[PDB]
């Protein structure tokens, strides 16, 4: 299970079937951990349904619905499931198989930079940020193994309108430097110090 | 009374009014996260707060996959279990119409999941209306020993960024907590913000390779400029951590890990 | 000898050729008298006296209440069907046949055929004499509903002294009876 | 055409009394029974096919109550006209001397869903062995019910099934012997 989805603000198109002749449908996100947000619900006697910037396509004959979101936005990044009761049965829902969305931000003025960050107070202890690069940059794992990398994320100021990227690498080592420490992948570009 | 069910066309309001007796479901699922050793029972509630239910589901998801219903709860009896699925390692009590339980007898490593209840509304009839609660995340771990809380620190923006960006990122580190169950909030003069916030979505394994190693997560803040640059200005990271309750063991030297909130914080300079 | 206030809901579906064409009815009435219906044919609410107007007006203003409605046809008529299928639609019973002379005042005076205890109701009932078909010279009580899911009839022929042909649904050859 | 299944239901002021049943082709299914809030299945063996919570049909009858009284003060209280039932009794299966069979009592064509009935044995009112369906719909949407009483037939017993309604004057006394 699980199929990866991946865009800019453009229309998001997922696919959702499903094993059994149908009553009621259900179109659900979630984020991580929890979540559980239902979307919409479309029934075996109808075929299109719109709400918002959502519309729900259902055709009975390939068991099998759409989900089309229109101008995406950041947070819509999610899994996005569908779950469905089966006619002349019991009320139990089962959930189909979901896809994963992931909604990249369009950085269209890029300046790519690795900046070095200290403690206050103490150790010192020091983190590495990788920042302001463009979306098409994938970030990958450390090289010594107690060197410690996230994954790229989206920060929204709203009060700028203004989305940047970024990355945090971290380590307790006494030599730990930010010059390199990425050594994967990077736009050859950024300011240092 | 068998399985398939006749379905019963709900009976409308009429005009005169006026959506009367319930209109709306909420359903509350706690405990919201636990940490058990391995070998004790955990038991988790599903609770119709708005609503009545003759019947709840089950469901438990792992970290990647979909969500597979486990049973079917039925007030007086029996519990179903869908197909298939352990059977009696865990038991379910409902007989509320309000109240269904989800017991765990044994509880091993291999149980630790996320689990999810949903009800349905026993008014909806052919439109079959029901609902889902916040969910149980719950981890079990062979030792309550390798509980830990997070060490979180701050760390002030570079001199570099303000020089050449004319914006700051404060970010935020909470380090070396097991198990995994935070959540991190960032508070500027008092009053929490999300509106120029960044946590990475899931944490990292401080020790990849063992079974049950400790987690790090980070934050970013990053607002203005001057706006960092006054002395005014109170930035402070807050993380939630969810660990042992006071009925639970403690014998090593070291400070309890009760769930509690640890948190850094920073102030604005120039 | 107090005054007394009724209501009765009704919503019933109708099956044609099997599930291939469905009509369901919601129908609301006030003592005897109907007052709004939805029917699945139409497509929204009507009053059909002066009293269900205020209901069927408020009724079709609601976009979901209609697209409820308007599923039931799936949702309930053909969801219900495939579940009490198996044990009313294709539920079989056998008659038992019976035939005794009778007498209505005077030997006397009338053979009687009597068809008890069979599902569904449909049945052809005729009487024979040394092969030939005694078309007329007979009365019937018609069909007789039991409440328990068997019909009941009695076909006699007057002719003062025979077989009686029992089809069925049920038996895959007609039942005779000989007297 | 060919099959067709009814949801009927009713409430009765002010003796506040509801109904719930399905019907398929004139016969009941099973109805719900608001005192002892269960479902009862018209036939024990229709029960291991399929199932219905009560906790539905009792819910759907709260807003037929509250339905009820918003249409009775709508009318400005104009009261239901009874219709007297037209009742007649017939036995189950041929009647052969002591050999088992069932009376039947069948009240037909009737309104409002209140009825009064006894069986007599000679004279003598029978409480044990008796048994009744509820309240069946008709097309017309009067009402229609079964009673039932098991008997050994005999030269020994008449038998008769009295039924009081308000539309009746006088308490209808439908007469059956061997
Ligand atoms: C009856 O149903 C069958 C398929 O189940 C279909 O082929 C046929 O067209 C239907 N009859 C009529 C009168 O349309
Ligand atoms: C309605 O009924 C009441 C009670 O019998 C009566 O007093 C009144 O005149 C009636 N009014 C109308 C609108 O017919």
């Amino acid at each position: 299970p699980q199929a990866l989805s991946i865009q800019e603000g453009e229309n998001a198109t997922m696919n959702c079937s499903y094993k059994t002749s149908i009553n009621n449908l259900q179109w659900y996100r979630q984020n991580s951990g929890r979540g559980l947000v239902h979307l919409i619900l479309i029934r075996s006697n109808e075929r299109e349904k719109h709400s918002g910037r959502l519309r729900v396509t259902l055709d009975t004959s390939k068991k099998s619905s759409s989900l089309l979101i229109t101008a995406s936005r950041a947070a819509d990044t999610a899994s996005y499931f569908c779950a469905t009761d089966t006619t002349s049965g019991t009320y139990k829902y089962i959930f189909g198989t979901g896809t994963r969305l992931k909604v990249l931000p369009n950085i269209q003025n890029p300046d790519p930079a690795v900046y070095q960050l200290r403690d206050s107070k103490s150790s010192d202890k020091s983190v590495c940020l990788f920042t302001d690069f463009d979306s098409q940059t994938n970030v990958s794992q450390s090289k010594d193994s107690d060197v410690y990398i996230t994954d790229k994320t989206v920060l929204d100021m709203r009060s700028m309108d203004f989305k940047s990227n970024s990355a945090v690498a971290w380590s307790n080592k006494s030599d730990f430097a930010c010059a390199n420490a990425f050594n994967n992948s990077i736009i050859p570009e950024d300011t240092f110090f | 009374m068998d399985f398939a069910r006749v379905h019963f066309i709900s009976a409308l309001h009429g005009s005169g009014g006026g959506s009367g007796g319930g209109g709306g479901a909420v359903v509350s699922q706690h405990p919201s996260w636990v940490i058990s050793k391995s070998g004790t029972s955990v038991k988790i509630e599903c609770r119709s707060l708005d609503f009545q239910a003759t019947t709840m589901f089950w469901y438990r998801q792992f970290p990647k996959q979909s969500l597979m219903l486990m049973a079917t709860s039925n007030e007086g009896s029996k519990a179903t279990y869908e197909q298939g699925v352990e059977k009696d390692k865990f038991l379910i009590n409902h007989a509320s119409l309000t109240l269904s339980t989800l017991t765990v007898t044994s509880a091993h490593p291999e149980d630790s999941s996320f689990y999810i209840c949903s009800a349905r509304d026993l008014t909806s009839g052919a439109n079959n209306e029901q609902f889902f609660g916040p969910g149980t995340r719950l981890t079990v771990t062979e030792d309550l020993k390798n509980v830990f809380p997070p060490e979180v620190a701050v760390f002030e923006p570079s001199e570099a960024e303000i020089s050449h960006t004319q914006k700051a990122t404060l970010v935020c580190l909470a380090t070396g907590f097991y198990p995994d169950h935070v959540e991190l909030s960032w508070w500027v003069n008092g009053k929490e913000v999300h509106s120029g916030v960044s946590t990475d979505p899931q944490p990292l394994k401080e020790q990849p390779a063992l079974n049950d190693s400790r987690y790090s997560l980070s934050s970013r803040l990053r607002v203005s400029a001057t706006f960092w640059q006054n002395p005014r200005n109170h930035f402070r990271c807050q993380v939630q951590f969810y660990g042992l309750s006071e009925n639970d063991e403690w014998t090593q030297d070291r400070a309890k890990p009760v769930t509690q909130i640890v948190s850094a914080e920073a102030w604005g300079r120039s | 000898t107090r005054p007394r206030f009724l209501w009765q809901p009704k919503r019933e579906c109708h099956f044609f050729n099997g599930t291939e064409r469905v009509r369901f009815l919601d129908r609301y009435f006030y003592n005897q008298e109907e007052s709004v219906r939805f029917d699945s044919d139409v497509g929204e609410f009507r009053a059909v006296t002066e009293l269900g107007r205020p209901d069927a007006e408020y009724w079709n203003s609601q976009k979901d209440i209609l697209e409820q409605a308007r599923a039931a046809v799936d949702t309930y008529c053909r969801h219900n069907y495939g579940v009490v299928e198996s044990f009313t639609v294709q539920r079989r019973v056998q008659p038992k046949v019976t035939v005794y002379p009778s007498k209505t005042q005077p030997h006397h005076n009338l053979l009687v055929c009597s068809v008890s205890g069979f599902y569904p109701g449909s049945i052809e009932v005729r009487w024979f004499l040394n092969g030939q078909e005694e078309k007329a010279g007979m009365v019937s009580t018609g069909l007789i509903q039991n409440g328990d899911w068997t019909f009941q009839t009695l076909v006699m022929l007057e002719t003062v002294p025979y077989t009686c042909q029992v089809e069925h649904p049920s038996v895959t050859s007609p039942l005779t009876v000989e007297w | 055409e060919e099959h067709v299944i009814i949801q009927a239901e009713f409430y009765l002021n002010p003796d506040q009394s509801g109904e719930f049943m399905f019907d398929f082709d004139g016969d009941e299914i099973f109805h719900v029974d608001m005192a002892k809030k269960e479902t009862v299945w018209r036939l024990e063996e229709f029960g291991r096919f399929a199932s219905f919570e009560a906790q539905g049909a009792l819910a759907n009858i709260a807003v037929d109550k509250a339905n009820l009284e918003i249409m009775t003060k709508r009318s400005n209280y104009t009261p239901i006209t009874n219709v007297p039932p037209e009742v007649t009794v017939l036995t189950n299966s041929p009647v052969e001397l002591r050999e088992p069979n069932v009376l039947i009592c069948f009240i037909d064509k009737f309104t409002p869903p209140v009825v009064n009935v006894t069986w007599l044995r000679n004279g003598k009112p029978v409480t044990t062995g008796v048994s009744e369906t509820v309240f069946l719909p008709r097309e017309d949407h009067l009402f229609r019910k079964f009673h039932y009483l098991p008997f050994l037939p005999s030269t020994e017993d008449v038998y008769d099934c009295r039924v009081e309604h308000w539309g009746l004057d006088e308490p209808l006394l439908k007469h059956w012997e061997f």
